[PDB]
């Protein structure tokens, strides 16, 4: 797992806000970051702020951490960083627990966020799914990549909902998923015929494990 | 203790629910609050125009604080719309941007441009007047500006502490300084200490949306 | 927490009242969450 | 000449705005100083052994004892004959001002500097640190009540800034440009490995120092390494 | 028909949507699994990976609220 | 509540798998049953089991612990 | 608890019970009441 | 737990981690099993 | 709170300044507080003003 041809094994991680490198410039604490199919990307940074003698939150009145900004999160091995998460800030928090300690979060989410925030009302005639979905994802400027269906229906009607769930019936209807990161929306069938990546092995690799069978589905 | 509204409806409904049901749910689309206490029942709207009553700073007065924003629940603007059978065409209404207390830097309508929603659109198929489908909108609308900030302050003993007031937070920096709005108080006396929690902001969600306030079809047999 | 109904009661006198209160945000941030599109 | 420790107050976090000092009358017998790292300690299941990672490192403790005495049969070091400690009160006043009460200006305690003539913690001369732990025993009293004896115990912990930190961390990376002069027995690949870690990249250094043959390399060549970019 | 997690030390390749090939586990779970799902945490310089392998067996609609109410509310 | 005749208080269980007492077969941890009104019945069953030099679930691979058996 | 489902389940043989216990009853009663009016 | 959004995020980075995990599998074990009949 | 301080021989005006608020920044407010025309060339006997800052900006 470890990449060949590391010489040291400290790990390294970047953070960028609209283009601007500012890991150095404050006290980072932790960073979680969730890819999971079928839901919209996630992350969650915790760093070090407020001071009682000086009644102020300094990072907080910065400008480089207010809601609306673009972030990205790359990380690696010994100085060779891999992009992993880019998305916006959406939420803008402050703490004080009892013991006295203070930090500030951050809560960022990919750019498919726009597509859960109204409702709305379409109809489509005499096209496929794959159309219809292409086309409400290009609206909102973001690209597509959507694998075709072959049924064509007379009608289809987006009654009172919003496009999010619009999109994730009609494709669950296909036996297709929904794969969304950088500026890009993927629909396709599961990838169950390729060749496995790597080998993981109890007593060799894993530090933990849980497993599960249930004949009642 | 009722405040009066200005609509006069035909015909209102009350069809198998509770008292305490209908008299939110009128309420809301109303924009107004309940607050009850002491055999009494008054229902008004928000009180966000007195004097503040005391001053809580951070470094001075606080045990403990927390304190949030998100820009999701902000819109710019709110339409409504309905069908007029007398005139066989539609017709809109358009919220008004409310007036409300003063605090952090960043205003309601500058977050809502981080998702960039033209405007938020309700739709009815009845007879919904121009004068009801105005209030809707309006209440809608406050309902967004009121939740913009929350948060909670835990500090010691207060006797005087009341609901439906304004305070002066101080010391947090210039996002979150300004008169917050109180909606919520608790008191605990435990072994001898006395401490007291002020909670400042209200939740963006409906009533309706939190609680089952319907019956199943065929009555559940 | 920011609402005042989701804090723990206290009903002892007599004396781990910060790990309680600890696991307590975990469980409605994991459960809260899980309600999100 | 004998020399005695001092402690320098400063309400300057860069410490440059000294306010005052303190000089010990009698220097301490001996102090102790305190270091540590963290690692992650992790292991997997079923192996022999470990390979401990990185994590931090912490700030540095300070310990130390020390004594003030006033019954005259201890000298004052200003050269007058006849001359004993005689006044412990006055002592504990301007020590506790100088190290202990709240800055009215700042509302918190003072930055200190702990410096014993031509000793050296290290690389420097001095210890930059605030007062954590104190304690005093009053002993020996007069027929008025004014105490003649009085034993200091003291704990102080490191502190130093966030722009120095990053300064004395001077973190050099595939982040940087560097410059490497070609001499006898030297060789494309293994220069690129020697820098980069990996040979690799040997083709795109001899196309950015417009090298023809880069299998054999003239030996006053000054070639540039140029750094990584920041996310692949 | 199988679901599970794994929990190993920082995997900078990881990726959703491959086959993984599990052993060291039995007759009745070795073999190839599905990737759904990645997480990645860094806490205090200590960097681990989590990988989910299988999918739910619920439909999506039955999980989540996306109709309006009578009357639309009023 | 203690049965009367006992002589000796040892509590004692059985675990039956398609007719055959499985019980001093495995290395059994914990028990628990529910029976409830209105409800189905349930139970829980805790073995130990895994062992990472041999590098599988013995009792896993094993026809007695599978599901569809009584 | 008032019910027998909601018991925590025991699965260790070799000895802190009463705190898992504790730290259950607390977030069951602070997700009940939040369900009245 | 089966989920990786079902796992408990850590805030901290000087050091009973072990005890807020087993604290949250019980009550989620608890609240899913009461949803079947 | 409010501040007083003398012009002395040797003292500039941004640095008084920086000395009270602890940014040169504010010096051309200060300068307008004071009525000052040529605020580059201090006479010695001046006794300048230091309000102080807003509650929330």
């Amino acid at each position: 797992i470890i990449p060949r041809n590391s010489l040291y094994d400290v790990a390294t991680f970047k953070l960028l806000s609209d283009g601007k490198d500012i890991t150095n410039d404050y006290t980072v604490l932790s960073i979680t970051v969730n890819q999971i199919v079928n839901r919209v990307p996630t992350a969650r940074i915790i760093l070090r702020d407020g001071a009682a003698a000086d009644e102020t939150f300094a990072a907080s009145e910065g400008a480089d951490l207010v809601p609306g900004q673009e972030v990205e999160i790359a990380a690696g091995y010994d100085g060779s960083d891999q992009k992993i998460f880019q998305g916006l800030i959406v939420k803008h928090a402050l703490k004080v627990t009892a013991n006295g300690d203070s930090m500030l979060m951050l809560d960022c989410r990919g750019l498919a966020t726009k597509l859960t925030v109204g409702r709305h009302n379409r109809y489509f005639v005499d096209t496929k799914d794959s159309d219809a979905i292409a086309e409400i994802i290009a609206q909102h400027s973001l690209s597509a990549d959507v694998a075709a269906t072959q049924v064509q229906h007379p009608e289809i009607v987006q009654y009172y909902a919003t496009d999010w769930d619009f999109i994730l019936s009609r494709a669950e209807m296909n036996g297709q998923i929904v794969v969304a990161q950088d500026e890009k929306i993927k629909v396709k069938a599961p990838n169950t015929s390729g060749a496995p990546q790597i080998t993981l092995t109890y007593g060799v690799n894993l530090l933990e494990l849980e497993a599960a069978m249930d004949a009642r589905h | 203790d009722v405040a009066a509204t200005q609509v006069q409806h035909p015909e209102i409904v009350q069809y198998y629910a509770t008292d305490w049901d209908f008299i939110l749910s009128r309420a809301e689309m109303n924009g107004q609050i309940v607050v009850a206490q002491d055999e009494k029942i008054k229902v008004k709207a928000p009180n966000t125009s007195g004097a503040p009553q005391i001053t809580l700073t951070y470094g001075v007065n606080l045990l403990e604080l927390e304190a949030a924003m998100d820009a999701r629940h902000q819109y710019q603007a709110v339409k409504a719309t309905s069908w007029n059978y007398a005139d066989q065409a539609l017709v809109e209404a358009e919220a008004s941007e409310p007036t409300v207390n003063n605090q952090g830097n960043l205003s309601g309508r500058q977050l809502a441009q981080v998702i960039d929603l033209s405007a938020l659109e309700l739709r009815h198929s009845g007879l919904v007047a121009e004068p009801e489908l105005k209030a809707w909108a309006d209440a809608q609308l406050l309902k967004s500006r009121l939740a913009k900030i929350q948060g909670r302050v835990k500090t010691k003993g207060y006797p005087d502490a009341k609901v439906d007031v304004l305070i002066q937070l101080a010391g947090v920096g210039d996002r979150f300084n300004g008169l917050a709005y109180v909606s919520g108080i608790r008191h605990e006396i435990v072994g001898g200490a006395w401490d007291t929690h002020i909670q400042m902001g209200l939740p963006p969600q409906w009533f309706y949306q939190e609680v089952d306030i319907i019956d199943k079809p065929a009555a559940g047999l | 927490p920011l609402e005042i109904r989701e804090l723990v009661i206290k009903a002892s006198v007599n004396e781990q009242s910060a790990i309680i209160a600890a696991c307590v945000e975990q469980v409605l941030a994991i459960l809260q969450e899980k309600s999100e599109r | 000449a004998l020399t005695k420790v001092k402690l320098l107050a400063y309400q300057d976090k860069r410490f440059e705005n000294k306010l005052g000092e303190f000089e010990l009358p009698i220097n301490p017998e001996q102090f102790s100083q305190s270091f540590k790292v963290e690692y992650n300690r992790e292991q997997a299941q079923g192996s022999q052994r470990n390979d401990p990672e990185f994590k931090f490192t912490k700030p540095e403790e300070l310990k130390l004892d020390f004594t003030f005495d006033g019954t005259g049969v201890v000298p004052v070091n200003n050269g007058k004959p006849g001359e004993f400690h005689q006044d412990v009160a006055d002592q504990v006043r301007v020590f506790l001002d100088l190290v202990y009460s709240m800055n009215s200006e700042t509302h918190k305690p003072n930055f200190l500097r702990l410096i014993w003539g031509d000793f050296s913690f290290g690389e420097k001369n001095g210890f930059d640190c605030l007062l954590t732990d104190l304690q005093i025993n009053y002993t020996l009293f007069d027929q008025t009540g004014k105490p003649l004896r009085a034993k200091l115990s003291t704990t102080f912990t490191s502190y130093v800034e966030q722009n120095r930190r990053v300064r004395e961390e001077g973190k050099q990376s595939p982040d940087v440009t560097h410059q490497r002069k070609v001499k006898a027995g030297d060789t494309l690949p293994l220069m690129t490995h020697r820098i980069y870690g990996d040979p690799a990249y040997y083709l795109q250094i001899a196309k950015v120092n417009g090298l023809i043959n880069f299998r054999k390399l003239a030996t006053n060549t000054d070639l540039r390494f140029p750094p990584l970019e920041k996310t692949q």
